[PDB]
C-alpha cells in the first residue's frame, strides 16, 4: 500500500 | 556607512507600517471628510465664522504634515539605498545585506530617481554578491510593476552581466523560465508571454558572446525534457533496470566540456573564468523507477573525474517549490551559521541541489549515504521491532487495524491507537547504539542527531511541511543527520488532503526515544529555541526569499480560469514569524512548548493518515 | 575604588554585604579585618557587635547601640534579666541624647532613632514575655499586636523597618532554641513561620530577593515537607519567580497544585484557601509569560480557583472573601484582555486584508458554482480553505463573545461585594457601553448588576447621563436599564 | 547553603568572588580562611596562589601549577632566570604527567591544559625578552603576535 496520502 | 544604512531602513520600515495601519486609514478618511465638506462650504456662499477657520487651518496643518510625512519617507529610502550602494562598493563583511537592498529596490521601482541612482552608482557593484538572490532578479521581468522603462533595462543589463561574469548559477534558471511551454512544444497570459521574451532576449545575449556553451546548456535541457516526458508506462513492472531507447538525444549526448553538471553544487570564486570544473562526460545506459503514480527517473551520469553521480529527473511534476525550498533551506543555514549562538551548536540543515527545467517537470540531486527510516525501523524481513521486541506487535498487524479502524468513529481512533502504542515500544534508540560501538563517536552523532531533528522540525513548522511519513526522511549512515526528501507538498497543504495533518512536524516516539534518555527537554527543546530565536531575527530575509512568488506563479495554481493563495501563505507564514497568529503573542519558549505539545499529543496523532505511521 | 578613605568604605562595604544577603562572607571578612587592623573604631566596631547579634554568633566577645543590644541578648539568652534591662534603660538614654544634642530640623532623620526605640520596645516586651513563663495566649497576642504594628509601618521605608525584623527573626530563633517540647514548641515554630513569610513579602515588594530566600532557607530548616505542602511552598514559587526564575517557579508551583488537588480532602479551609490562591498565581503567570493557549489554562486555572472558593464559602471570613475577590479580578482582568486584544486584532489591517481575500473566494467559489464546472484539485482546495476560514472565523467571534461575557459577568460578581476593587467600574461600564448591541450581556446586567451599590457609578455619573442618544441603537432593553440605573442613583444621591 | 561539604563550597565561592571581579574582598576572605582554619588542603592552597599571584599580593609567601607560576613570577620579579626557568619546567612536566594520567576521550578537557601551557609559553617568551634587555621593537612584535594569537582565539570560551 502506498504510503502517502495521494491526492 | 552600515550603521546609517540601517538607522534609515529602520526608520523608513517605520513609516511603512504607520502608513499602512489602520489609523493612517482613518486619518486619510478624516482628511477626505474634511476635503469635501471644505469644498462644499466654497461652493455655496457662506460666511467665515469660527468654525471654518478652524476646519480650514486643521486641514492645511493635515496636509503640511502629511507631505512632510512623504517628503521624509522619501529622503530615508533614498538615503537607505545610497548607503547600501556605498557599503556594498568597497565591502566584504557586510556581503549579507545586498537582499535588503533589493528589498529596498524592486518594491520601490516607481521612483525614478532611486533608479537613476542604482543605475549611475550601484552599476559598479561586483555581480557575484547577487548569486543568491539571482532568482529573484530573474523573477522581476513581468509588466505588472509598471515603473517605468529605465528600470526593466537597469534590471536587464544588470541580469545579462551577471549571466556574462557567472554563466553556470545563470543560463539554467534563464532556460528553466523559457522553457515554460517547451513540454506541450515538444509532445500563457501577456504576463508570461512577456516574461517568456525576456527571457529568449538575454538567452541571445548570452549566446552572442558564448555561443557553444550555451547551445550545449540548452541542448541538454532539451535532452532532460524529452526524457522527462518518456511514456515509462509499460516498464512499471521492472525494477532491475531498463534500457533507456536510443531514439532519445540524450543517449547520442556525450563529451561536454563547457557543460558542468547541475545537481552539484560549484564554490563560485571572485573570478569571471572557471577551468576547474567537473563536467559532463557520458550517461548510463540504463535508469531506475523509484515507485509512485508519477514514475519518476532515477539516472547516473559518468564525469570528467569518473565518478558516477546519481540524479532524479522527476517528469509531471513542478519542482519550483522545491527550488524554493532549498532557497530558503540553505538561506536558513547561512543564517545559523553567521548567528554566534547557534555557530559554536552547529546547527545545520542537510541540502541537496535541485533544478528545474520546466513548469512540469525538473531534475534533483539524489542523496548517497543514507537509508530510510521505514526501511531500517519496520521492514518486514528485517525490521528493528521485529528483531528486537518479536512480542510486540508487527507492522502488518498495525496497518491492518489500522484499515479496519479508518471507518470507525473517533472513540474507536482513540482506543485502538492507544492499543497500538501500548504493544509497540520504540526502538530508534538502538541505531547509533548498533553503529557506533565507541562511545564518544556515539554521543557525537546522536548530539547531531538531536540537533538536525530540530532545526528541520523548526523550519518544517515555519515552511508547513505536512508530508513526513517514514519514507521521505532519509538518515545518514555517518553523520546520522536527517534528510527530507521528498518536500512534495508544504505551505500548510495537508489540510487540503482528505485527512488533515494536526501536526507541525514528526515527532512520533521512536524520534523522542532516539534523541536520548532526556527525550524532547534538553538538546531539543534549546535547539528549537535558538532556531525560533534566529528565525525572528532575520524574517525580513525569509520573507525577502520567500517573495518570489506573485509574479512567476507555478503549476496547480491560478488555474481553472497579486495571486490569492500566494498572498494567503505569505501572510500565513509572516503571522508564524512574527508569532501573531489572531493577534495573540507568543514567547519563543512558549512557542516551543505548545509545537512540542501539539505534536507529542496521542489525540493529534488518533486523527492523522493511517499511511503516515503515526504510532512508528 | 581604593581611593575611598577606609574610615567610610569599610562601612560601605560592610553595608553592601548585609544588604547582599551575605552573612558568613561578612563574618569572615570582618574576621579578617581584624587580623590584619589591630585597633578598632568605633563605627567599625559598632558593625561588627551589629552582625554579631544578627548573625548569632555568640562566640564573640560608651556602648554603641549594637553592642547594648547584643549584651540584652547575651543576658537574655543567659536568663540575666537585670543587666539585660539595665542594657536596654542605657541604650534608650544614649539614643535619646544622642538624637537631642544635634540640631534636628528634618524629619527624615527622626526615623531611624524611632526604629531604633522600636526595636528596643519589642525587645522589652519580649522579655516581660519571657520573664516567667510562655503561653499560647501570650504568643499569639504578641503576634498580632505585631502584625498590626507591621501594618502601621507598611508606608515605612524598607530601611527602618529591616533591622525590626531581623530583631524579630532573632528572637524567634533564640525562642525556638529555649522551649522545651511541647506543643508551645510548635506554636512557636508557626508563629516563626508566619514572621519569616511577612518578612519575605515585605522584603520582596521593595526590590529585594536575597532576604526571602534567607527566610526560605530558615523555614526549610525548621519546617518539613509533608503529603499536605504548607503555605510557605507559595511563598517559595513567589520568591524563585522575583528572582527571574520562571521556569523553576512553575514547575513548583504545578507540583503543589498536583499534590493539592490529589490529596485534599477539605481538610483544612487554609489549605483550600492557599489552593485557590495557587491557582489564581498560576494563572496569573501563564497569562503573563503566554506559555499556553488561553483556552486551555483559564479553564484549568481560573474557573477551577472560582468554584473552589464559591463552593465553601459558609463562613463568610474575611481571609475567604478577599481571595474571592482576587480571584474574581484576576479572572475578570484576563478576560477583559484577551477581549481587548481580539478586538485590536479585528480592527487591524491584517484582518482587512484577511476579510477582503474571504469576500474574493466567496465570490470566486459563487461563480464556479453557477456555472456547470467539473470539481478539480483547485476548486477542492479553494472549497476546503474557504470552509477552513470560515470556522476559524466564528471559532474567534464565538471565543470573543465568551470572554465579553465571563468579564462583564465577573465585574459584577467582584463589584456585588466588594470594596478593594471599586475603581475598576469604569472598565465595566467600558465593556457595556460600547457593547450594548448585544442583549445577553444588557439582561445579565439588569439580572445580576441591578443590586450593585448606586455609590460606585457617581465618578462616571455623567458618561451615563450622556448615553440617552438613540444613535447606539442596541434595543430598548439596554435604554430602559440605564434610564433605571440612573433613577436609582439619583434617587440615592440626589446632590 | 551550608549543606554543601566545605570541600567544595569555599573552592565555588572563591571561584564566584574571582568572576565578580571582588579581589581585595577574596583576600580578605581567605585571610579570614587561614585565621579560622590551620591546614591547607591541596585546593585551597591552589587557590591562595592563584589568588597571589593575580592579586600581585607579594607578601605572602608538588607544588601545583598556580605555586609554580607564582614563584615564576617572583623569581622574575627579583631578576633570577635559573629557578624561574625550572619552575616553569616543572609546572610543564606536572601539567602534562596530570593530563596524560586521566583516560581522555574527551576532547572539552584538553581546553584547560592547553590554556595553562599557553600561559607557561607566554611567561616563557615574556622571560628571553627581559632576559637583557627590552627594545621597542621587540614589544611591537610581542604584541602583534599576541593580538593575531587572540584572533585565533576568538571562537574559544571565556573561561579557558
Ligand atoms: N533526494 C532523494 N534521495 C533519495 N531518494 C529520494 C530522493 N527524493 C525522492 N527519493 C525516493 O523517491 C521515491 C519517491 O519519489 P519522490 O521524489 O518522493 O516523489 P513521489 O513519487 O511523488 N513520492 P510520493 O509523494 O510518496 O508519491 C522514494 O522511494 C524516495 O525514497
Ligand atoms: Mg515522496
Amino acid at each position: 500500500p502506498p504510503l502517502s496520502q495521494e491526492t | 556607512f552600515l550603521s546609517l544604512a540601517r538607522f534609515s531602513d529602520t526608520q523608513y520600515q517605520r513609516i511603512e507600517n504607520y502608513m499602512k495601519s489602520s489609523e493612517f486609514e482613518n486619518k486619510q478618511a478624516l482628511l477626505k471628510r474634511a476635503k469635501e465638506e471644505v469644498g462644499l462650504l466654497r461652493e455655496h456662499k457662506i460666511q467665515t465664522n469660527r468654525y471654518t477657520v478652524k476646519v480650514q487651518r486643521e486641514l492645511e496643518l493635515d496636509e503640511l504634515a502629511l507631505r512632510a510625512l512623504k517628503e521624509d519617507r522619501k529622503r530615508f529610502l533614498c538615503k537607505a539605498v545610497e548607503n547600501y550602494i556605498n557599503c556594498l562598493l568597497s565591502g566584504e563583511e557586510h556581503d549579507m545585506w545586498v537582499f535588503r537592498l533589493c528589498s529596498l529596490w524592486l518594491e520601490n521601482s516607481g521612483v525614478s530617481e532611486v533608479n537613476g541612482m542604482m543605475k549611475r552608482d550601484g552599476m559598479k557593484i561586483p555581480t557575484y554578491k547577487f548569486l543568491p538572490l539571482m532568482y529573484q532578479l530573474a523573477a522581476r521581468m513581468g509588466t505588472k510593476m509598471m515603473g517605468g522603462l529605465g528600470f526593466h533595462e537597469v534590471l536587464n543589463n544588470l541580469i545579462s552581466r551577471i549571466s556574462m561574469d557567472h554563466p553556470h548559477h545563470t543560463l539554467f534558471i534563464i532556460l528553466a523560465l523559457a522553457n515554460a511551454n517547451r513540454d506541450e512544444f515538444l509532445t500563457s497570459s501577456q504576463l508570461d508571454e512577456d516574461r517568456t521574451e525576456a527571457a529568449n532576449r538575454i538567452i541571445c545575449t548570452i549566446r552572442s558572446r558564448r555561443p557553444q556553451m550555451v547551445r550545449s546548456v540548452e541542448a541538454l535541457c532539451d535532452a532532460y525534457i524529452i526524457l522527462a516526458n518518456l511514456d515509462a508506462t509499460q516498464w512499471k513492472t521492472q525494477r532491475k533496470g531498463i534500457n533507456i531507447p536510443a531514439d532519445q538525444p540524450i543517449t547520442k549526448l556525450k563529451n561536454l566540456e563547457d557543460v558542468v553538471v547541475p545537481t552539484m553544487e560549484i564554490k563560485v570564486d571572485h573570478t569571471g573564468e572557471y577551468g576547474n570544473l567537473v563536467t559532463i562526460q557520458s550517461f548510463k545506459a540504463e535508469f531506475r523507477l523509484a515507485g509512485g503514480v508519477n514514475l519518476p527517473k532515477i539516472i547516473d551520469c559518468v564525469g570528467s573525474d569518473g565518478k558516477e553521480r546519481r540524479q532524479l529527473v522527476k517528469g509531471r511534476d513542478d519542482l519550483r517549490q522545491d527550488a524554493v525550498m532549498q532557497q530558503v533551506f540553505q538561506m536558513c543555514n547561512t543564517l545559523l551559521q553567521r548567528n554566534t549562538e547557534t555557530r559554536k551548536r552547529k546547527l545545520t540543515i542537510c541540502t541537496y541541489k535541485v533544478v528545474p527545467l520546466s513548469q512540469r517537470s525538473g531534475v534533483l540531486e539524489w542523496c548517497t549515504g543514507t537509508v530510510p527510516i521505514g526501511e531500517f525501523l519496520v521492514n518486514n524481513e528485517d525490521g528493528a521491532h521485529k528483531r528486537y521486541r518479536p512480542n510486540d506487535f508487527s507492522a502488518f498487524q498495525c496497518q491492518k487495524k489500522m484499515m479496519e479502524v479508518q471507518k470507525k468513529s473517533f472513540e474507536e481512533k482513540y482506543e485502538v491507537f492507544m492499543d497500538v502504542c501500548q504493544n509497540f515500544q520504540p526502538v530508534f534508540r538502538y541505531f547509533c547504539m548498533e553503529k557506533f560501538l565507541d562511545p564518544a563517536i556515539w554521543f557525537e552523532k546522536r548530539l547531531a542527531y538531536t540537533r538536525s531533528v530540530a532545526t528541520s522540525s523548526i523550519v518544517g513548522y515555519i515552511l508547513g511541511l505536512g508530508d513526513r511519513h517514514v519514507q521521505n526522511i532519509l538518515i545518514n549512515e555517518q553523520s546520522a543527520e536527517l534528510v527530507h526528501i521528498d518536500l512534495g507538498v508544504a505551505f500548510e497543504q495537508g489540510k487540503i488532503l482528505p485527512t488533515p495533518e494536526t501536526v507541525p512536524f514528526r515527532l512520533t516516539r521512536d524520534i523522542v526515544d532516539g534523541m536520548g534518555i532526556t527525550g524532547v527537554e534538553g538538546v531539543f527543546r534549546r535547539c528549537c529555541e535558538k532556531t525560533m530565536e534566529v528565525m525572528r531575527n532575520s524574517q525580513e530575509t525569509l520573507l525577502t526569499i520567500v517573495e518570489v512568488l506573485l509574479y512567476d506563479p507555478l503549476f496547480d495554481w491560478t488555474m481553472n480560469p497579486f495571486n490569492k493563495v500566494a498572498e494567503r501563505v505569505l501572510m500565513r507564514l509572516q503571522e508564524k514569524l512574527k508569532g501573531v497568529e489572531e493577534g495573540t503573542v507568543l514567547s519563543v519558549g512558549g512557542q516551543v512548548n505548545l509545537l512540542i505539545q501539539q505534536a507529542i499529543d496521542p489525540k493529534n496523532l488518533s486523527r492523522l493518515f493511517p499511511g503516515w505511521k503515526a504510532w512508528v | 575604588e581604593t581611593a575611598i578613605p577606609s574610615s567610610t568604605r569599610q562601612a560601605g562595604i560592610i553595608q553592601a554585604l548585609q544588604n547582599l544577603g551575605l552573612c558568613h562572607i561578612l563574618s569572615v571578612y570582618l574576621k579578617g579585618l581584624d587580623y590584619e587592623n589591630k585597633d578598632w573604631c568605633p563605627e567599625l566596631e559598632e558593625l561588627h557587635y551589629q552582625a554579631a547579634w544578627r548573625n548569632m554568633q555568640w562566640d564573640h566577645c560608651g556602648t554603641s547601640y549594637h553592642e547594648s543590644l547584643y549584651n540584652a541578648l547575651q543576658s537574655l539568652r543567659d536568663r540575666e534579666f537585670s543587666t539585660f534591662y539595665e542594657s536596654l534603660k542605657y541604650a534608650r538614654v544614649k539614643e535619646v541624647e544622642e538624637m537631642c544634642k544635634r540640631s534636628l530640623e528634618s524629619v527624615y532623620s527622626l526615623y531611624p532613632t524611632l526604629s531604633r526605640l522600636q526595636a528596643i520596645g519589642e525587645l522589652e516586651s519580649i522579655g516581660e514575655l519571657f520573664s516567667r513563663s510562655v503561653t499560647h495566649r501570650q504568643l499569639s497576642e504578641v503576634y498580632i499586636k505585631w502584625q498590626k504594628h507591621s501594618q502601621l509601618l507598611k508606608d515605612s521605608d524598607f530601611s527602618f523597618q529591616e533591622p525590626i525584623m531581623a530583631l524579630r527573626t532573632v528572637i524567634l530563633e533564640i525562642l525556638m532554641e529555649k522551649e522545651m517540647d511541647n506543643s508551645q514548641r510548635e506554636c512557636i515554630k508557626d508563629i516563626l513561620t508566619k514572621h519569616l513569610v511577612e518578612l519575605s513579602i515585605l522584603a520582596r515588594t521593595f526590590k529585594n530577593t536575597q532576604l526571602p530566600e534567607r527566610a526560605i532557607f530558615q523555614i526549610k530548616q525548621y519546617n518539613s515537607v509533608s503529603c499536605g505542602v504548607s503555605e510557605w511552598q507559595l511563598e517559595e514559587a513567589q520568591v524563585f519567580w522575583a528572582k527571574k526564575e520562571q521556569s523553576l517557579a512553575l514547575s513548583i508551583l504545578k507540583q503543589m497544585i498536583k499534590k493539592l488537588d490529589a490529596s485534599c480532602a477539605a481538610n483544612n479551609p487554609s489549605l483550600k484557601l492557599t489552593y485557590t490562591e495557587c491557582l489564581r498565581v498560576c494563572g496569573n503567570w501563564l497569562a503573563e509569560t503566554c506559555l499556553e493557549n488561553p483556552a486551555v489554562i483559564m479553564q484549568t486555572y481560573l474557573e477551577k480557583a472560582v468554584e473552589v472558593a464559591g463552593n465553601y464559602d459558609g463562613e463568610s471570613s474575611d481571609e475567604l472573601r478577599n481571595g474571592k475577590m482576587k480571584a474574581f479580578l484576576s479572572l475578570a482582568r484576563f478576560s477583559d484582555t484577551q477581549y481587548q486584544r481580539i478586538e485590536n486584532y479585528m480592527k487591524s489591517s491584517e484582518f482587512e486584508n484577511k476579510q477582503a481575500l474571504l469576500k474574493r473566494a466567496k465570490e470566486e467559489v459563487g461563480l464556479l458554482r453557477e456555472h456547470k464546472i467539473q470539481t478539480n484539485r483547485y476548486t477542492v482546495k479553494v472549497q476546503r480553505e474557504l470552509e477552513l476560514d470560515e470556522l476559524a472565523l466564528r471559532a474567534l467571534k464565538e471565543d470573543r463573545k465568551r470572554f465579553l461575557c465571563k468579564a462583564v459577568e465577573n465585574y459584577i460578581n467582584c463589584l456585588l461585594s466588594g470594596e478593594e476593587h471599586d475603581m475598576w467600574v469604569f472598565r465595566l461600564c467600558s465593556l457595556w457601553l460600547e457593547n450594548s448591541g448585544v442583549s445577553e450581556v444588557n439582561g445579565m446586567m439588569k439580572r445580576d448588576g441591578m443590586k450593585i451599590p448606586t455609590y460606585k457609578f457617581l465618578p462616571l455619573m455623567y458618561q451615563l447621563a450622556a448615553r440617552m442618544g438613540t444613535k447606539m441603537m442596541g434595543g430598548l432593553g439596554f435604554h430602559e436599564v440605564l434610564n433605571n440605573l440612573i433613577s436609582r442613583i439619583s434617587m440615592d444621591h440626589p446632590h
